[PDB]
């Protein structure tokens, strides 16, 4: 049920959670100029910006 | 029960593995808490 | 270059997979564990003939056969 976007009785599930968390605070910040895509570690990394 | 585990599970993380490397470099356990006296 | 070759994938794995937390756990007590130079191997790896004395040589081909050697030994090893 932790794989849907709400559970058997209508709750947040961990899939929702880190959904929204992903979109909302890690990509937001990419597009904000904080972190970048490195290729090399296979990651997104803090970029050493005033934040 | 379960969060005690999770404190156990916890101390493997290799988070707690820094002090060792560095006394290491430039230089208790996991389990202890099972050995029964 | 065949030598090289494998030893730069193999630290790029080890460095890959290396808790991350870990890592920002040594910079902070003065350890900091490196991370690997950047290479240029992929052109050298993708020579399928080179000409040479008249020669036609699969550079690729050759590599591969140490790279391969190279594995095999790594698993030996690790087991
Ligand atoms: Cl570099």
């Amino acid at each position: 049920q932790q794989t849907q976007h709400l559970d058997s009785h209508g709750e947040p599930t961990i899939t929702s959670l880190y959904t929204n968390w992903y979109l909302e605070t890690l990509l937001r910040q990419v597009s904000n100029g904080h972190i970048a895509y490195f290729p090399a570690m296979k990651a997104f990394v803090n970029l050493p910006t005033e934040n | 029960i379960c969060t005690e585990q999770c404190t156990l599970s916890d101390q493997l993380l290799p988070k707690h593995c820094a002090k060792t490397i560095s006394q290491a470099v430039n230089k208790e356990k996991p389990g202890v808490e099972s050995m029964r006296k | 270059l065949a030598d090289q070759i494998f030893a730069y994938y193999k630290v790029m794995a080890g460095s890959l997979l290396l808790d991350k937390r870990l890592r920002s756990e040594c910079k902070n007590q003065g350890a900091t564990i490196h991370l690997p130079p950047s290479n240029r191997y992929e052109t050298l790896l993708k020579q399928r003939h080179v000409q040479l004395l008249g020669r036609s040589i699969d550079l690729n081909r050759l590599i591969t056969q140490r790279v391969s050697a190279a594995m095999y030994k790594s698993l030996e090893l690790a087991i």
